[PDB]
Order: structure tokens, then C-alpha cells, then sequence
């Protein structure tokens, strides 16, 4: 309150009470005036056209929204090391969003000379969509989230939603949410904003890789008293059918009776990082899994949590089945393979079928050798199962969350769903933390002396600045495994190199070299 | 450092067509370590428009013409030791 | 609080309660924006290369840190006179650091015209490293400390640490401390900062020279009933060995039995101020004591507290064994001998071996004149002891602190150490007063209308100003010697001269002519 | 990838015996990375019962006979780039 008094102190510490990790964070935000304070609608008809698949119809609201659903907004890589190394899961528990220390600045352009003097009177609006009655757009890893390195000052991304679209034309159901129609809160350089949010009961995330393959869950020393069919012909010859069973023991663990079967599968195309082995044709789009509701295709990216590759095939990775984050300084499009870092998932090859493999096989006809009056001599033929739905007793493991990976994602308000764990990884919440849309109010320049009924399109250019602080207390589940072989941990290699990992370059650009998973500890099935 | 033991089964088979399709299992390849690959090559066969070259453990055969067949399963382990055992297939 | 209200009054007095000397001090600070608000790393690879010895790898943090560990920040030379003349020691007892009256100013450069208008909204961050979890860089007499003359307005030095470096390349252990990752405090032109710090129990400093040479500690009137070996041959001739003892009295005080022996020694090279006597070769680097851990040399500067020269040899001084402060107006490098003032240490020649001398001699073989079956006729040969480690009952005196000399220095957090008195002089504290790192927050100029995910490298140039006040209460140990000969004191010579000592020149530059020790009073051993 | 800068000091020296012992510092070897080794070789000298071969940064000389000397300091960095600068020593 008042110009000469800071409205809130810069908290950025990361306390570790024990079974609670309060991870405050603060970055400086700069927010321009988007769309000249208008609500221009967007369609591919305006963006120059697009394919049938890429058609969209939505509105370009002038509000900027603070997004912080990426793990590296809060966790310094050292904290992320302390949380993956020794912990068996975590989940957010609360939130606290202090928006303080606004200063609105007026930009004047005379003869191409930029003079920036602040407005001690202009106001910037803030409000939280606390009933989710707006189209939730947090939850696709949209690149506008808070700066990985605290000092980094970031530009607040623009808020624009999409609605129904028959081609590029709206339909009757196409909704148009006017943001100002919501009760805002006006801050005018001496005020601060704060809402506390309580995370709902979201299940503990799996921060552990399984040290017991789901198909080697048995005892390797005792038979299993469940005989399996072993032979069907006594020997090579004519008319020598028989039916010989045998016990399923440790000598033959393939045919062993099992209580549980690996999780779902939706086969992905296989592409190998060694560019020589891939076929010499453009199979980027044609030949990748897609689900295609309403007649328009869309890549099954990243799809159901599936292991990237079979043990020993490191070079491979599914076409559209892994998050592929871009390293700092990479181009927007058509970058080479080495400038983008790929998240491999070998960590759940135990209880998930391999993404590029075909989940077993199912017999397709009857092995009735000699039939009565309709003889076919049909041998038992087997067909593969490229895609398999969830059956009785099937277990699986959800996808991993990386340091550069999303936290939450609103569960679409639908009449039903199954295991709402957002496929990109994270937590599925019916009531995620709300959006915080911020807009700096228009202030018309100089209306005419004579009346005029138009919308007064001449506003004076201005922007804002301040700080934003997101304290989000996690809850841990400490590990108490009686394992004797030393655990596997995440470390930074001790070897001389030009730059320290996760540390600034000579120019000052903060570089994250590799994605950090959260499955390092081991817990038996 | 035991070399792999390649055991192809069944060794001998008598099949009479409209069921030429026959499979001989080769997955019974005993070794200490993982069998890195399986190699199948047919040494003798009646002249056919195609020649059997595959790497699958369970060899799939289709469109078999009358005659005598002799297939050879070659296995390689991690170290590199190879053991080759031959399979004889006969069609009436 | 508020723009039109000073946030703290200028205290600069120096109270003398009696056995307590509260020495407040205040100077005006100006702090630019270092490194354009980045964390550029520094190495000799970037600084143009260096020798094997000078390689380093560290980060150039944009924070400025207030440093006040020099005695003349607090003590006006008159107070320093009142504290050396009649006092037998002192030690800091408390601290009080009020940072008040910030004003942030914005610099605009249009057509090369500097227009400076203040920002009533921009904020400057302050925080104290109150757990020493940052690399302590106070404690090498780094030239950025508070202005000797109160009026002097000073620029706050930049904070940049060093870590491990295999050459100029970091290793795995090389740590990267991000300063913003600490809970700051934001002051925005109407706020003030204040922390009180309690000095730990640091031993009283020795403000006295010993008036009894350690080798003349006896009674010059009585023998000592401990016979010493005096003669070994009766007279010049063949085969005239004998063994004659005699009493060690006052006639021969050299061989007198003594309880205690002088302190350690690490011989330094001798260089004479009369430039004619020094040898005609460049022995600056080659031929000076160095300790050289990890394969890289480094001068033993200033090394263990050792007396500079034997009584009467004033012109000499050890090569690398004395603090050599530069007088005001001196060049950065390659200055002549008269423009730098050398601190001689003749004040502890009593209980410390001379720096340029070789601490006695130790016999190296057995004086067995005629041996049985292995005859050598080996005379008793003696070898010198250039460097001697601490033995049982050895006493010594730590180095002096000068007016232009450091106060404290963090004791490195190691598993063990011996007599942690920083060799440059001062007090060794396991928990010294913390650093106070101050940074003025970035405020991005004008981000684009379209979104862009970069670090927003365009900030508006600005700096800060205010005052800083350091009240640091010392504790004295008054002197009660029954000496009858008048004590020796520190005075300013009564003789007409162009300028008063410790007083400003015609141009206004404050000139300190000579270093002032703190060992003037005399206390018997 | 800057090559090392070999700076031997002092460059020129005049010494008259019973103090033949002279040291010329070679530790002033500028480079980005560590100087892996120093090499000293004397190109010209009056005939002596010994020949100067050493790897120390600070070269130690003893028993110098009258004449003219030209020593060569060769430095190598981590990468392998070598820069050689010569030093001239003269004894009266």
C-alpha cells in the first residue's frame, strides 16, 4: 500500500521439514497489452489456411495467464536430485500464489525515441478462474511457464481458447467466454494479490522403478502343481496325435501360471536414432498411431504409458510415444536430432509391454485336424494383437514426470473416464489449481471534444512488471526398503568440462543438458 | 564360457498339402547368456520363386511345394560362439 | 515508509563508555547493475589465459556485497590512536547493520544525453548469508570495503566466487550457488534493512609489544644449578679428549637452561630497500616461499607471524612476509618502492624468530671420534633449520592488525586446524559476520506484443543509492602495568608540513601517510 | 582453442662467475587449460661435460662456463598445441 513501500518480499527458499517440501519460487514478470485490448477471433481461415486435421476456431483474449505447471518452476535441480534419489513418491498438497509489487509503465514513441515513464495511477486486473468455468489451457506444456533459472524475467503468455469448429466455421454450440464478465481485482502499483488453493486427494506419484519383472514374479526353486500342455504329437509321422501334459516348474518359466498380466498397449511405429537404419521414405505422418475423433486425425502423442524399448535396444524409440523436450537455444522447427533431447522409458519395461512390440498373440481358428463331414485340416494359426484394451487383473505403471515436465492437467468434465492420469505424465485432478489471468486496464488516450459512440480504439501503449510467487507444499512418502545391494541414484558426472551442468554459460544462458526422470529407487513388485 | 546349444524341434516332419504352412520351433536354444540372434537358411529345396532367409525364433513356412527340405538353424550368443543344427522337413 | 520520509538517520559517532567502544559508521553507497543481470562464468580461458598456477574457474554473480572488514572503516585515526596508545587488547562484541534510505534511479540514454530520473517503484534486493552456505569472500582485504573518510561515496564491489578447477575446466564437485535461490528482502525506496549479529567468543587481540626478550627471561644475578657441557678437549694436541662441565650463570646466558622456545619459522627471502644491495637478477617469483597444494604453487604470503628483521637492520624486509598497503593515488601495478608503504614487524622480535633467519641449527651426525671397527673420525656437523614445525612448550605471537588491515576471516570448515588466526592479522571466527549481498531487481523494458519464450535480455539501465551503517561494539582490556619508565606511544609529529596527516589534500583526496600498528604499549612476558 | 603462450623471463641476462648458478623462470606460460609439461633444450653452448635436458618450470643452472647460451622453452597444453620461445643467456 502506497508507492514508496514494497508490497511483498522475495521468497524463494525451499524448506525440507521432513515428509513435507515447501518449494517457494519467485520470478519477475513483464506483461504487454495483447491484441490492443480486443477479442479478435482466430481460425485457420485467418491464419492462412490449414489441412482438414488442423482446422480450429477460437478467440484471442487479451488476458495473460500465469502458468506454473512444470516441475522445474519450483524444484531447483538439486532439490529434484534430493527428491528422486531418496523418495518413493510425492504429491502437491497446497498452493499459495502471491502476485505483488506491480509497477505499470507507459511507453511513449516520439520520433522513434522510446521514453518509458511509469504510471502511478494505471491499474492491472487480476482474477483467478476459481470455478473452472473457463476453458482450461494449463496442461499441454505450453511454453510460457515460469523461467527455470530464478533471475530470468519472463513474458506472460497470451490466453486464447478453442471451441467447436465445423471446418473453420463455428457452430451453435460454439461458446464465447468474455473474460471481463468475471469479477476481477484491480491492482494499481501498491497492491498485492494472493489466493491459497488446497490440492485434492491425488494419488502418490510412482517415483520408483520395479526391481522384479512382472513375468519373473515366481519362485525359481519349486514346481507349480499346475500342469501345462507340452506335447501334441508323439513323433514325426502320419496320424500320431496325442495329448501330453507336464508340470510347469523353474526349468520352463514361460508357461508358468500367472496371476497378473502386463498393462495396455497401443503399438507405436519404431524409429531408430542411428539414421541409417530407418527406411528411406517419409513416414513421419503416414504410419504413426492416431485416434481421430470427429473425422480428423491426430497423433496418439504420447499415448498410454508404454516402455520405449526392449532391454539392450537403446538407440530405438517410438515414433510418437515419448516426450521430446528441446534443449535451450534450439530452433522452432526442423532441428536436427542432436539439438532435441529424447526421454526414453526403459524404467517400466517390467510391468508394461514395449511400445514398439505387439503384445503377444491370440489364436484365430480351431486346430481341428480331422473334422466330421467338413474336413479342412486347419492348423492352429495365431494373429498378433497390435492394440489391447484393459482386461480382469491387468497391472501397469503410469508415465514418468521429468524435471521439464507437466505437473497437473484438468480431467475433462465428462460422464466417465478410466484412470485419469494425463498421458504426458503428472497428476490428474478434477479440480486443478485455477488459472490466474492478468490484464492491464485500457486507458484511452484523448477522446474527441465532440461526442462519438465508437469503441474508442486509441489507447496509450503500456505494460506491467512485478513478481509472482508460487509456494506449493508437496508431501513425500519416504522409502524403507530392506535392499542390500546399493540403490541406483542420480548423480552429476565428475569429469572436467567447459560448463557445470545446470549452470549458466559464459553468456549467461541457463542450459539444462538432460531430462531428469523420477524413477531411480527400486521397489519390488 | 559354454557355447550355445541349438536345439531345433521338431527334427523330422511329414506334411501333405492343402496345409503346406508348417512351423518348426527354434526357440529351444540353450545357453548361459542371451541368444543374440537366430539365423535360418535352407541348404536344399526344389526350385521355388522364393528363398528362405529369416531371423525369427519360430520359423513360419508357407506355400511349400512337394520335395525334400533341409533347414539350418544358426544361433549366436553374446560372446559370439555359434552352434548350427540342421532340421529336415519332408512334404508328401 | 513512504517516499517523503527518511527511513533512518545518519549515525556516525564513536562512543567510549569505558571497557566498550561503540564505533558507528555510515557511508553512501552506489550500486550499478553488474553483468546485465546474468551469471556469466569466469575462467582464465575467458580472461585470455594464464599460467598453470593462476588457473581458476568461477561464476560472476551480479550481486554486490557490502564489505567492512577493514579497521579504518570504523575507527577514525584519532580513535585508533586512543585504542593503541592505552589498551592491551580488543575484540568485536556485536554488530548492527542498518541499510536505509534506498533510492533507485533510472538512466536514459537518448542521442548521447544522460537523463537520470528516479524510479519510485523499482526494488532493490538485500539479504544476509546468515548460514555461511555461500562461498565466503570477505577476508582477503579485497579493495571494495567501506571509504576511509566518511563523506567518500563508494561503489559496491561485485560478488563472484571460485570453485574447483582442473585447469580451466570444472569438475563434478564444482558447485554453482545461485544467489536468487536464497530468501531475499525487497526494498523499494521507502524501506530499510537491519540485522544484528553477535560476535562469538574470539580471543583478545594482542595490542602490546613484549618488553622482555624470550631469550633474556632469566635473573642476571644468580647461577642456575644446571651444569652445561663447556669443554671437550683439554688442550690442542693428539688424543686429549675430556668432558668438563660448568655452571650456567649470568656470565654465559647463551647456554642457560630455558623453559620455552621461540615460535615457528618458515624462512622468507631477504630483500633490502636500498636497491643497490639486492642481487642483480629477477628473484621476485623464483626464490620465494610457497606452499603449493594440488601441484600449483602460491606465495607463502604473508605466511606465519614472524619478525621482519633483526634489531638494527631496518632497511631489510622479507620478500613475501609482510602486508604492503598502497598509498592513495598509487598505480595498480609496477609502482616504485616509495609509492607503497611497507609494514615492518620488529615489534615481536622477542618471541618470534626473524623471518629472514634460519631458526638455529640441529646436529646431523654423531661426534664419535674413534669408533670400534668402523672408524670415520666424524666431527660434530650441524645443519640449519630453514623451516621448523610447532614443538612442546613453544610460544609465539600472532601478527599485528593495522588501521588499514583486515578484521575477521572465516575459518575454513575443515576437520581440523591449528591456532586459526588469519595470517594477514585479525580474528579467526568459525562464524564471522555474514555477507550482505545487494542486487537491484531487473525490470524488463518492453516485451513484444507476440509471445516469446527467451530470457528477455532487454532491461532498462538503472542503479541505486542510500546509506549503510555498521555499529560494531568492541570490548577493551585496560592496562594496569606498574612500569615506571614512560610508556612508548603513537603521536603525530609536531612539525610544519604542507598537509596535516590523515587530512584531506588541497584537491579533497583523503591521504593516509603511514600504516598504524596496534602494538605500542609494553607488557612483560 | 587458443594455443599456449610461452613467456620465458628474464629474456636476457649478464652473469660473471663465482656465481654461475642462474635461474630463468618459465612458469609464465599463458594458456586457457593446464600446461601439461615444460621442455627445456639448449640449442648452443660451449663444449661442457654435460647437456641441459629438464622438465621443470623454473630451470636451475649450475657450473656455467664462459661463452654464450641459447635455451629453448617448449610448452604443451592439454590439446597438444606447442609454442616454443627461446631464451638467450650470456656469461662474462
Amino acid at each position: 500500500d502506497g508507492v514508496g513501500s514494497s508490497s511483498g518480499n522475495w521468497h524463494c527458499d525451499s524448506q525440507w521439514l521432513g515428509d513435507r517440501v515447501i518449494t517457494t519460487s519467485t520470478r519477475t514478470w513483464a506483461l504487454p497489452t495483447y491484441n490492443n485490448h480486443l477479442y479478435k477471433q482466430i481460425s485457420n481461415s485467418t491464419s492462412g489456411g490449414s489441412s482438414n486435421d488442423n482446422a480450429y476456431f477460437g478467440y484471442s483474449t487479451p488476458w495473460g495467464y500465469f502458468d506454473f505447471n512444470r516441475f522445474h518452476c519450483h524444484f531447483s535441480p538439486r532439490d529434484w536430485q534430493r527428491l528422486i534419489n531418496n523418495n518413493w513418491g510425492f504429491r502437491p498438497k497446497r498452493l499459495n500464489f502471491k502476485l505483488f509489487n506491480i509497477q505499470v509503465k507507459e511507453v511513449t514513441d516520439n520520433n522513434g525515441v522510446k521514453t518509458i515513464a511509469n504510471n502511478l495511477t494505471s491499474t492491472v486486473q487480476v482474477f483467478t478462474d476459481s470455478d473452472y468455468q473457463l476453458p482450461y489451457v494449463l496442461g499441454s506444456a505450453h511454453e510460457g511457464c515460469l523461467p527455470p533459472f530464478p533471475a530470468d524475467v519472463f513474458m506472460i503468455p497470451q490466453y486464447g481458447y478453442l471451441t467447436l469448429n465445423d471446418g473453420s466455421q463455428a457452430v451453435g454450440r460454439s461458446s464465447f467466454y468474455c473474460l471481463e464478465y468475471f469479477p476481477s481485482q484491480m491492482l494499481r502499483t501498491g497492491n498485492n494479490f494472493q489466493f491459497s488453493y488446497e490440492f485434492e486427494n491425488v494419488p502418490f506419484h510412482s517415483s520408483y522403478a520395479h526391481s522384479q519383472s512382472l513375468d519373473r514374479l515366481m519362485n525359481p526353486l519349486i514346481d507349480q502343481y499346475l500342469y501345462y500342455l507340452s506335447k501334441t504329437i508323439n513323433g514325426s509321422g502320419q496320424n500320431q496325435q496325442t495329448l501330453k501334459f507336464s508340470v510347469a516348474g523353474p526349468s520352463n518359466m514361460a508357461v508358468q501360471g500367472r496371476n497378473y498380466i502386463p498393462g495396455p498397449s497401443y503399438r507405436q511405429q519404431r524409429v531408430s536414432t542411428t539414421v541409417t537404419q530407418n527406411n528411406n521414405s517419409e513416414f513421419a505422418w503416414p504410419g504413426a498411431s492416431s485416434w481421430a475423433l470427429n473425422g480428423r486425425n491426430s497423433l496418439m502423442n504420447p499415448g498410454p504409458a508404454m516402455a520405449s524399448h526392449k532391454e539392450g535396444e537403446d538407440r530405438f524409440f517410438p515414433l510418437s510415444g515419448s516426450l521430446i523436450f528441446g534443449k535451450q537455444g534450439t530452433g522452432r522447427d526442423n532441428v536436427d536430432a542432436d539439438k532435441v533431447m529424447i526421454t526414453n522409458e526403459e524404467e517400466i519395461k517390467t510391468t508394461n509391454p514395449v511400445a514398439t512390440e505387439s503384445y503377444g498373440q491370440v489364436a484365430t481358428n480351431h486346430q481341428s485336424d480331422g473334422t466330421l463331414a467338413v474336413p479342412f485340416k486347419a492348423q492352429a494359426q495365431t494373429g498378433w494383437v497390435q492394440n489391447q484394451g484393459i482386461l480382469p487383473g491387468m497391472v501397469w505403471q503410469d508415465r514418468d514426470v521429468y524435471l521439464q515436465g507437466p505437473i497437473w492437467a484438468k480431467i475433462p468434465h465428462t460422464d466417465g473416464n478410466f484412470h485419469p492420469s494425463p498421458l504426458m505424465g503428472g497428476f490428474g485432478m478434477k479440480h486443478p489449481p485455477p488459472q490466474i489471468l492478468i490484464k492491464n486496464t485500457p486507458v484511452p488516450a484523448d477522446p474527441p471534444t465532440a461526442f462519438n459512440k465508437d469503441k474508442l480504439n486509441s489507447f496509450i501503449t503500456q505494460y506491467s512488471t512485478g513478481q509472482v510467487s508460487v509456494e506449493i507444499e508437496w508431501e513425500l512418502q519416504k522409502e524403507n526398503s530392506k535392499r542390500w545391494n546399493p540403490e541406483i541414484q542420480y548423480t552429476s558426472n565428475y569429469y572436467k568440462s567447459n560448463n557445470v551442468e545446470f549452470a549458466v554459460n559464459t553468456e549467461g544462458v541457463y542450459s539444462e543438458p538432460r531430462p531428469i526422470g523420477t524413477r531411480y529407487l527400486t521397489r519390488n513388485l | 564360457n559354454r557355447p550355445p546349444i541349438a536345439i531345433v524341434s521338431p527334427q523330422f516332419q511329414e506334411i501333405s498339402l492343402p496345409t503346406t504352412s508348417t512351423v518348426i520351433d527354434g526357440s529351444q536354444s540353450t545357453d548361459d547368456d542371451k541368444i543374440v540372434q537366430y539365423h535360418w537358411e535352407e541348404l536344399k529345396g526344389p526350385l521355388r520363386e522364393e528363398k528362405i532367409s529369416e531371423d525369427t525364433a519360430i520359423l513360419k513356412l508357407s506355400k511349400l511345394v512337394p520335395g525334400n527340405y533341409t533347414f539350418s538353424l544358426t544361433v549366436v550368443d553374446s560372446d559370439g560362439a555359434t552352434n548350427s543344427t540342421t532340421a529336415n522337413l519332408t512334404v508328401n
